[PDB]
RNA sequence: GCAUCGGUUCUGGCGGGGGGAUAAAGGCCCAGGGAAUGUGGCUCCUCCGGGAGUGUUAUAGCCCUGGGUGUAAUACCCUCG
RNA sequence: GCCAGAACGCGACGAUACUACCCGCACGUUGUAGACGUAUAAGAAUAGGCUCCGGCCUCGUAUCCUAGCAGGCGAUUCCUCCGCCGGCCUCGAAGUGGCCGUCGGUAAUUCGCGUAUUGCAAUUUAGACACGCGCGGGAUCAAAUCCUUUGCAGACGACUUAG
């Protein structure tokens, strides 16, 4: 019975902040989206919502899981990387962790 | 300056067969089998006619093209040796001390061995091992003569050079002391 | 699309002792018309006693290739400067337009003789009408009869973003 | 691009430096890598040039005490490759240390990683990068000549595992031959119109 | 500037860490390389040092000055009661070196060996191999023969375990010494057959070595304490009027 | 004399060879410029297979197994068009495996969400018959 | 969170107008002139695939010079939405 | 060959009291550089290869799997696919796979009942390893240090010995 999964988002990875060679700006992050490899493909995802979910120690209001919400703003480079802004900047220990790219604001 | 097309040809007698596979050449004839590996050269083989082999190099540099004639001669010698064979001769040269040579055929390895004694009156004894497939023999037509024969020109020539290079005079004027064993004639077993 | 051939006509300013001065015409290869005019005064300064402050430009026109679909052989005469002394050369090219021939020449001189754009004078560009007028052996092999050749060891084109192939690529395309 | 749980790379025929830079970037992104057959890697240029390079490396050592601080010269083929990767990573940071924890390197193919799929990095393959006529060497030969002791042990073990693979390949060929026969017999059995609908869809 | 006159350095850097040895018993770091065409045999033994004495013999060395004349030479005496074989070990080749995968013992062990596994033997319960011995009486010792078959199939180096009978010497010590001795010989099956047939049997030194043979001796040297540079390395003494 | 040679056999660039370009178009070679460039044109009636007259770099082309016989060197567009249609280049190109692969790829990319559901269900019905047949032959060994 | 707006900015697509040799080419048609990396024929050498002569459209075609369709199309530069 | 032996490198073996050990079940008072279909084993050449021997190769742009209350309860219908156990073989590079049997589940076809109200979005609290706790069953009855002693050892610790 129903040997299928339940996935409605696209996978992504947190790479780093916006930076120069020796200066870094945490207010913006760079995200790699799986499967997109050029600027034209990345134009589809402008404006979507991004979620970063993780675990904590204690329960607050019925759970031990927390979220930080954000959105995609503009492309980056020539190879499909994009920029994003979150409500709070990401913790920077998560360089290499995974995020969820929604489809909420559609067409 | 690259050359678009360079080509050479090789005729083949009706008494033998040739096989090429992944640039590995096998020549089969009335006197034995020979093999050669040419996987370090970018060349194209083909069958031009009923009994002619073709060699091609496309878009080659001046340095690259120089190796086309080299490959042709090597394979051609392989055909000649398998159908006629090679034969080198050496001669003893001495002034005062005679040179004594003894030749024995080893049993475990099937090779030939050559021993040299009394070179400029030295007490040490010199020993050289011939390459497999090369046969040595003391001459009976004339004195102080060695005869080396075989199918591979590379094998016969390198073995003959081993004998010549082992006998040297040290700390003397070699324009005056001319003793040694030297190659004097190169030819074929047949004809 | 880097160069075009222009026609430039110039003149000395008319004076009372010489109304109606003579007119001079040159053919200039340049990326645009602003540097076409600057190149004109450079060459004329070396031949006649005229300057830009004592002359004026009469006309500028673009010369287009008459048959940019026919394969041609070209010959070029030039003069250039090395690190010590100046020399004359003659080279040959095979393409479909005069503009294409000059662009190939500029790349060729930079590669083989380290000559910059600022140290080359073009003397003459001529289309060779007869197949007997070909002199250089690297052109002669291209005008041979019944030409044909294969292409061995061709690397297939693979997207950069696709790392981690699951099979060994071939080179027999 | 694709996210995997682990990627296993067959090291035969890859150029040492180019494979090293690609592997380093994957680790910093958050991908786990395993490299096998490190003895079959390649280096461009003649062998004699590679030997002179290592000898210059060997001459460097701490003067006042050779047991501390000094460059420690590892000899195994997998440790030569590991050194090249570590130079392209900020290994003195906590982030850099975590990245190196996602990599494994081996000589030969140890039992965990046979019976598994091995990929290839075409941006670093020798037959696709090097101009024909140039010269190259193998890391396995360089290691043998600077003091690596287990070249023949690995050579004998590799022969055994290839002999087992020949038996496995024989079974795999039989299965394909039967599956093709089953599809032929079942095709003309039943499907009256499913065949044409699938063909129109491209399947 | 350069040193005024030349002189070699004092001492050798090959024996460099001048520290106390890790173990009291000597350690065999290599064995003679194996030849499968020779009969199976042992390659080492152990004994105790008694002292030195003097002998007289006539030399045989053509061309020498003392040819066919008597000479005086010093010798050393080693006390060697027989050894008892207790078990064997197997080894395999890996890309990381040799490692041992099995070892199988004998059914009965003497109190000499069992003292080696203890540091307070006088107040222990002495249960060292009590449960292992029962493996010989279960299923006709199928577990014992299973391990022997494993060595025949995978291993390529076989060694034996042997200990001294220290009660036959005038020493006050009661705890024996134990070591591994490699077997060089025909085949791996032959090595196991030979090694197991020697279980809890004495082996005499005359079956291992013979007369007019060159051998090597491994041991730990005599100990001095904290020593200064003059005696430890052999440096020149400084003048008589040197302060400090 | 016995000679057994096993080596490569490439397709040659020549006057009359038909090339395939990046965007599925076709062209015929009329003149060779260098070892890297060629003058070509394709006068095809099908708007998806036609290309203008011009120079093509050989690095962006593939050699098809089709060669127009006796195409004069340097022939103009009118002469090429006549020989193109007389030989039947369009019909020959449709029978190659390269064309069929392209057609299959186009069909799969044009599937909607409802089509994807139906192709899953249709494959299962064919798969059911496959497993029954495979079990029968394998059981009989 | 969504909808309708204001300020700034990044990025896609579509419809027109003007210029130059009133683009240059090019397809089709008319008239004249040439040759060769010489098509078909004719001759000789090999049947062993072919090669060598001869000469100007034939059973292929190519290059120059004028004219018509034609205020043709398209590229490039500028410009109104 | 010869010296040292990583005090955060590894292997084999002996005996293991204190519920320290083994098995089964059920929980979370917990941790993890970061599950969400975490699905894919030939070797070799690249100026050559694969094969069912008919043929095939730019291209993983592939193949497998994929529907039902986060996936219910019945029927029609089918003999496919999946899993826990048990028995035989097999596996040594850092030990794995295959065959068989019982049992449990199961849209390839076609239907009948149920779904609402989480109120127009808010992580889809779902995996795998470790660790802790509580039961119910089995198995087991050990050593080390101080202390006295030795001198093959020694500044003191440490070391070779005996009780
Ligand atoms: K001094
Ligand atoms: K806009
Ligand atoms: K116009
Ligand atoms: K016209
Ligand atoms: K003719
Ligand atoms: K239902
Ligand atoms: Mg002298
Ligand atoms: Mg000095
Ligand atoms: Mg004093
Ligand atoms: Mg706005
Ligand atoms: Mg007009
Ligand atoms: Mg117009
Ligand atoms: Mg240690």
């Amino acid at each position: 019975p129903s040997e299928a999964g339940h996935r409605l988002y696209v996978k992504g990875r947190h790479l780093s902040y916006q930076r120069g060679r020796r200066n870094t700006h945490p207010k913006t992050s760079l995200i790699k989206i799986e499967g997109v490899d050029d600027t034209a493909a990345a134009n589809f995802y402008l404006g979507k919502r991004v979620a970063y979910v993780y675990r904590a120690q204690k329960e607050v209001r019925g759970t031990k899981i927390r979220v930080i919400w954000g959105k995609i703003t503009r492309p980056h480079g020539n190879s499909g990387v994009v920029r994003a802004k979150f409500t709070h900047p990401l913790p920077a220990r998560s360089f290499g962790a995974s995020v969820r790219i929604m489809l909420y604001p559609s067409s | 300056m690259r050359y678009i097309h360079s080509e050479e040809t090789i005729p083949v007698p009706e008494n033998l067969k040739v096989s090429i596979k992944s640039r590995l050449v096998t020549v089969e004839g009335p006197r034995g089998k020979l093999q050669k590996d040419l996987s370090h050269i970018a060349v194209n083989f083909s069958v031009v006619k009923k009994g002619v082999i073709g060699l091609e190099i496309h878009h080659g540099s001046r340095k690259d093209v120089a190796a086309l004639r080299t490959v042709r001669t090597i394979i051609n010698n392989m055909i000649i040796g398998v159908t006629k064979g090679f034969k080198y001769k050496m001669r003893y040269v001495y002034a005062h001390f005679p040179i004594n040579v003894n030749v024995e055929k080893n049993a475990e390895t099937g090779c030939y061995e050559v021993e040299i004694r009394n070179f400029i009156g030295e007490k040490i004894v010199r020993k050289v091992v011939m390459a497999p497939g090369v046969e040595v023999e003391i001459s009976k037509a004339q004195k102080d003569e060695l005869i080396l024969s075989g199918n591979s020109l590379e094998a016969v020539s390198q073995s003959a050079a081993d004998i010549q290079q082992i006998c040297k005079v040290r700390n003397k004027d070699i324009r005056k002391f001319l003793d040694g064993i030297y190659v004097s004639e190169k030819g074929n077993i047949v004809e | 699309g880097r160069l075009q051939e222009y026609q430039v006509i110039g003149r000395h300013l008319p004076t009372e002792a010489n109304p109606n001065p003579a007119l001079y015409r040159m053919r200039i290869f340049a990326p645009n018309e602003v540097v076409a005019k600057s190149r004109f005064w450079y060459f004329l300064r070396g031949l006649k006693k005229v300057k830009k402050a004592t002359g004026e430009i009469v006309s500028v026109n673009v010369i287009s290739e008459k048959h940019p679909l026919k394969v041609k052989n070209f010959g070029i005469w030039l003069r250039y400067d090395s690190r010590s002394g100046t020399h004359n050369m003659y080279k040959e090219y095979r393409e479909t337009s005069r503009v294409a021939a000059v662009e190939a020449m500029y790349a060729d001189m930079a590669a083989r003789h380290r000559a910059r754009f600022r140290s080359i004078h073009i003397l003459k560009v001529v289309e060779l009408e007869k197949t007997e007028d070909v002199k250089r052996p690297y052109i002669k092999q291209l005008v041979a009869k019944n030409l044909s050749f294969p292409l061995p060891h061709r690397v297939p084109k693979i997207s950069t973003k696709k790392i981690f192939s699951a099979k060994r690529p071939s080179t027999f395309s | 691009s694709s996210f995997e749980s682990v990627v296993v790379i067959d090291g035969k025929g890859h150029l040492l430096g180019r494979l090293a830079s690609i592997v380093a970037k994957q680790l910093l992104s958050g991908q786990k890598i395993v490299v096998v057959r490190c003895e079959a890697l390649n280096i461009s240029g003649e062998f004699f040039r590679a030997k002179l390079k290592y000898h210059a490396y060997l001459r460097k050592m701490t003067r006042y005490n050779p047991t501390r601080g000094g460059p420690f010269h590892f000899r195994a083929p997998s440790r030569i490759f590991y050194k090249a990767v570590r130079g392209m990573i900020p290994h003195k940071t906590a982030r850099g240390a975590a990245a190196l924890e996602r990599l494994k390197v081996f000589e030969g193919v140890p039992p965990p990683y046979d019976k598994k799929k091995k990929m290839v990095v075409p941006q670093a393959l020798r037959v696709l990068r090097l101009q024909p006529g140039r010269k190259y060497c193998t890391v396995g030969r360089l290691s043998h000549e600077v003091g690596w002791k287990y070249q023949d042990v690995v050579a004998r073990l590799e022969e055994r595992r290839k002999a087992k693979g020949a038996a496995y390949y024989e079974r795999k060929k039989l299965a394909a031959r039967q599956l093709s026969e089953a599809k032929k017999a079942a095709a003309a059995k039943v499907d009256p119109k499913v065949s044409e609908a699938l063909a129109a869809y491209g399947y | 500037s350069h040193r005024k006159y030349e002189a070699p350095r004092h001492g050798s850097l090959a024996f460099l860490p001048r520290k106390r040895a890790a173990r009291h018993r000597g350690r065999v770091k290599s064995f003679p390389k194996d030849d499968p065409k020779k009969p199976v045999h042992l390659t080492a033994a152990m004994g105790y040092k008694a002292g030195m004495t003097t002998i007289v013999r006539d030399l045989d060395r053509p061309g020498a000055k003392a040819h066919k004349k008597e000479v005086v030479e010093a010798v050393t005496i080693i006390d060697c009661p027989p050894m008892v074989v207790v078990g064997l070990v197997g080894y395999i080749e890996t890309p990381r070196g040799l490692r041992s995968l099995t070892t199988v013992w004998a059914e009965h062990l003497s109190d000499e060996v069992k003292r080696r596994f203890y540091k307070n033997w006088y107040k222990s319960k002495k249960k060292a191999f009590t449960k292992y011995a029962k493996k010989y009486a279960e299923n006709n010792g199928a577990s014992i023969t299973r391990e022997l078959e494993r060595i025949k199939k995978y291993c390529t180096v076989v060694r034996v375990l042997a200990h001294t009978q220290i009660r036959k010497t005038p020493l006050k010590q009661k705890k024996a010494h134990l070591m591994e001795i490699q077997i060089n010989g025909g085949s791996v099956a032959d090595k196991v057959e030979f090694g197991r047939s020697l279980f809890e049997k004495p082996v005499t030194i005359d079956t291992i070595f013979e007369k007019d043979e060159m051998i090597d001796v491994i041991a730990v040297t005599k100990g001095h304490g904290f020593v200064g540079v003059t005696a430890r390395w052999g440096t020149k003494k400084l003048p008589r009027k040197t302060h400090k | 004399a016995e000679i057994n040679v096993e080596a490569t056999s490439w397709r040659r660039v020549e006057v009359g060879r038909v090339l395939k370009l990046e965007n599925g178009s076709l062209a015929a070679i009329v003149e060779i410029i260098d070892h890297k460039r060629v003058l070509a044109d394709g006068p095809s009636s099908d708007p998806k297979l036609a290309t203008p007259r011009g120079i093509v770099p050989l690095s962006r082309a593939l050699l098809t197994p089709i060669v127009i016989p006796k195409l004069p060197r340097g022939a103009r567009t009118g002469a090429v068009k006549k020989a193109w249609e007389a030989y039947g280049v369009d019909a020959k190109w449709k029978e190659t495996n390269w064309a069929k692969k392209q057609l299959q790829q186009e069909r799969r990319q044009s599937l909607t969400d409802f089509d994807r559901f139906k192709v899953m269900r249709l494959k299962k019905q064919r798969r059911f018959e496959e497993r029954k047949a495979l079990a029968k032959i394998k059981a009989a060994a």
